[PDB]
């Protein structure tokens, strides 16, 4: 009887859609309108074809085209890969008939800012080897029946946590850390005691049980760039905050502007489809010159800073910050912060 | 309600003391012991400036977590028969933790400043010190009063939208012009802050 | 001591290479368009983020603060 | 975009229109919508087998409610079938009215074992 | 049967886990000879001779490593013991 249960919901269903057919029946007119792709057409004809198969009256059972101006549905069609980014996106919002697909992007930007947000060598490792495991038994766990309901929300993320998993491994790898610590692979460019002691450096480290002795940049030979993430001598520096703190906010800030203005880029594409020549004269531009204008400026000023300033140059060294305060509120005092660079008025 | 009369007892008690204290002063020719000079030169420029930087992330945080809980209470409650309003509703949570935002970043632009000196005695220490710890503190309990009071009205206008959302579709959409309104007093709170202490060279 | 042009040639030509030539011969199937994208800002995203950990650390201002056991130590291990 | 046209219409009615719908659904590759009307759910064309099929889920309702009260577990593991729309089906829903009978009747037994309560009660006056 | 195979999993990955951290770092230890960047703690608060007597303690400390490891080897044996118990 649990058959009959299943056969009793189908045949229920059957009449329940049936019942919104036209609401006459001179000349047979029992008719209903029905959302269909056009990459299965040919399964429908032939579904209507055993129709009339079942049927002894032999009859063409089809009808001709048409086409009206009403909001057709979107569906996503999904594979095995998709499936899992495409759903995180619809659980906010459904996209209009012909809207930029974000999945495509957002497969792989999204376990990229996860990384930034999480970058760590072990953890990642850890990450990947539960989604290794995952994948692997992917056969034997859909064909079994579990009680944890969290556990079928996190097997739904299979390559969400597997691409996190390795973009979090690699961005492990860039900060140089690795466990809270980094790995000293091919070489240290900063501490040089020998070198050290050319500067007027040495006894010091007798009152060094009780004071700190600051190291300096370029008494000749220091500085240098790692060629591969973070210099491990910061790993173990008292003071590694100052520097970590100023470039992990002009790292996050850079990465912000970028991505906004792939979004309005990425707009100018979802108008020009839909022939909207005043959203793309009227719309566009104004938002892309003024995201630009405001804020490519500070990404620029940004990099020439880090591209121009010496070591000798650390007395009244210009501070970006103070001068976007002074952008906005339009203040030049006369003294108190020299130019950045020449012409700036 | 008892602790309403404690506070009420607290309060005149120290008004009435106030008062007595100050007129049989005044009465007793004892003006030269009050010297309001003294009280306002002892006290260090930076106890001003750190009680400014840590009032400036606190009362926006108290502020944020007000707004949070009124809005999420009710748009938790209310999406039981509507489950369409989890994900419509979410400008109201965003804007009460952008005031957090822009509090944490002026906590940052006035942590600045702060190069310690060697002077002990009013005299030495000078004007420029004094003035900046006054304006950093200024500075700091203005804003944070202004993203306090900025947050609650957030909170509670977006209550009532999600609350109301619920009944019809079209309503959210154009009450969310009180709820975005909401925000310019806290942005103006941040620019006085920031203008208050445009001029400080401490050091 | 450490080469900076060097570094940057090896992995602005790695990653030039994986990022172009990659769009360039996959095979003509139904995941096309997916592999491409993921190749393509994968390539583009890396490059950049370690382009930006090497400059911020490029023509630096003031040396780290090191203990002053470190500072013994140091003697005789990076010598 | 995702389709070009989706608003071909292929259908006309038939006397086995249900057959014709039946496979359809089987396809899974459809939606329906019509009735701009709008009219009561009670003024419709074929209310009478909703009626029916209504009564026919009230009864298998009440006969799994007795089952999974009796803990012994249902085994769902076999093929889809496919919906017999002839008179047969008729028959069918006959025979299951006989089960939720019995049911009655074994409920009418159950006054029986109200009155063994009627007496194990009295066994706690036994002082 | 005895230490049932729903926890002994959990403890073969940690068993795993713990014999390859404990070793790759008290090779870490002995390779680099305890750099003070991966390698702070230590026990002797006089050192100013010279640094033998610090590599020799470091050698010391990072001996105990492989000590973990085996014990750590061991305790995934015995797990995977228990779970052969079917």
């Amino acid at each position: 009887i649990r058959v009959w249960f299943i056969k009793v919901r189908k045949m229920k269903a059957i009449y329940h859609t049936l019942n919104l057919c036209n609401i006459d029946v001179t000349q047979k007119c029992l008719i209903a309108e029905v959302w269909c792709p056009v990459t299965d057409l040919d399964s429908i004809q032939f579904a209507l074809r055993r129709g009339t198969e079942h049927s002894g009256s032999t009859v063409p059972s089809i009808l001709n085209r048409m086409q009206t101006n009403q909001t057709p549905p979107t569906y996503n069609k999904t594979n095995k890969f998709t499936h899992g980014f495409q759903n995180i996106v619809d659980a906010y919002g459904i996209g209009t008939y012909r809207e930029i697909n974000p999945a495509p992007y957002t497969v792989i930007t999204f376990p990229f800012l996860f990384a930034v947000m999480f970058g760590d060598f072990g953890h990642g490792i850890l990450m990947t080897l539960f989604a290794v495991w995952m994948v692997l038994r992917e056969s034997r766990i859909l064909s079994q029946k579990h009680e944890n309901e969290m556990f079928s929300m996190v097997f739904s993320g299979r390559y969400i946590i597997l691409l996190m998993g390795l973009f979090s491994i690699y961005t492990g790898l860039i900060y140089n850390d690795c466990f809270s610590k980094s790995l000293n692979i091919f070489g240290s460019s900063w501490s040089v005691r020998p070198m050290f002691t050319q500067g007027n450096w040495t006894e010091e480290t007798l009152l060094g049980s009780s004071v700190l002795q600051l190291n300096p940049a370029i008494p000749g030979v220091f500085g240098g760039p790692y060629p591969f993430g973070i210099d491990p001598i910061w790993n173990i520096a008292t003071n590694k905050l100052t520097f970590l703190n100023s470039f992990k906010m002009k790292m996050s800030v850079i990465l912000g502007i970028i991505h906004m203005l792939f979004g309005v880029s990425l707009s100018l594409f979802n108008h020009i489809y839909f022939k909207k020549p005043l959203n793309i004269y009227f719309g566009f531009i104004p938002e892309i010159i003024f995201m630009s204008s405001l804020f490519g400026y500070l990404v620029i000023l940004i990099f020439y800073k880090w591209t121009a300033y010496d070591a000798h140059s650390s007395r009244n060294a210009p501070s970006l910050l103070i001068h976007f305060i002074n952008m906005f509120l339009f203040s030049y005092p006369e003294s108190g912060n020299a130019m950045l660079y020449s012409g700036q008025k | 309600t008892g602790l309403e009369l404690l506070y009420l007892g607290i309060f005149v008690a120290f008004w009435a003391c106030m008062v007595v204290v100050g007129i049989c002063y005044t009465i007793f020719d004892l003006g030269f012991r009050f010297d309001v000079a003294w009280f306002l030169t002892e006290t260090s420029p930076f106890m001003w400036s750190n009680l400014g930087i840590g009032l400036a992330i606190s009362l926006s945080v108290v502020g944020a977590a007000w707004g949070i809980y009124i809005t999420g209470s009710s748009i938790i409650g209310g999406g039981v028969k509507a489950p369409r309003i989890k994900t419509k509703n979410l400008v109201s949570i965003i804007f009460c933790e952008a005031v957090a935002i822009y509090g944490i970043i002026m906590a940052i632009v006035i942590s600045n400043m702060a190069e310690p000196f060697s002077a002990t005695e009013p005299k030495a220490i000078g004007h420029r010190n004094y003035h900046a710890g006054y304006s950093m503190f200024g500075a700091g309990l203005t804003v944070g009063l202004s993203n306090l009071f900025c947050g609650v009205c957030v909170g509670i206008v977006g209550s009532g939208a999600a609350l109301a959302d619920a009944q019809n579709p079209s309503l959210f959409v154009k009450i969310l012009i009180v709820e975005i309104f909401g925000s310019a007093i806290g942005l103006f709170g941040v620019i006085v802050a920031i203008l208050q202490t445009s001029r400080v060279k401490m050091g | 001591a450490h080469s900076f042009a060097l570094p940057v040639i090896i992995f602005t030509t790695f990653w030039g290479l994986i990022g172009i030539a990659g769009p360039w011969f996959v095979p003509k199937g139904p995941n096309r368009g997916v592999i491409i994208t993921m190749l393509v800002a994968t390539a583009v995203c890396c490059y950049l983020f370690w382009l930006i950990a090497i400059l911020a650390q490029l023509n630096p201002l003031f040396g780290p603060q090191l203990k002053n056991e470190t500072i013994w130590y140091v003697r005789f291990l990076w010598e | 975009r995702s389709e070009e046209m989706t608003l071909a219409q292929l259908f006309l009615q038939s006397e086995a229109a249900y057959c014709c719908v039946s496979e359809l659904g089987e396809l899974g590759k459809v939606q329906f919508r019509d009735l701009n009307p709008d009219v009561n759910v009670f003024q419709r064309k074929f209310v009478n087998e909703v009626r029916r099929c209504e009564e026919m889920d009230r009864k298998l309702r009440f006969v799994e409610k007795e089952i999974r009260k009796a803990n012994i577990p249902i085994m769902d593991t076999g093929e889809n079938p496919e919906v017999p729309f002839p008179r047969d089906m008729i028959d069918l829903e006959a025979n299951f009215e006989k089960i939720e009978n019995e049911l009655k009747e074994i409920n009418t037994n159950q006054e029986a074992l109200k009155r063994n309560f009627l007496e194990l009660t009295e066994l706690k006056f036994i002082l | 049967l005895c230490c049932g195979p729903k926890l002994a999993a959990c403890g073969i990955v940690l068993s795993a886990w713990g014999v390859i951290m404990l070793i790759m770092l008290g090779i870490f230890f002995n390779v680099h000879s305890a750099v003070l960047i991966e390698d702070v703690p230590f026990t002797e608060k006089d050192f100013e001779n010279g640094p033998q007597n610090i590599y020799n303690l470091y050698e010391q400390v990072s001996y105990n490593c492989f000590i973990a490891a085996g014990l750590y080897l061991l305790l995934g044996g015995f797990s995977f013991c228990q779970v052969r118990l079917n």
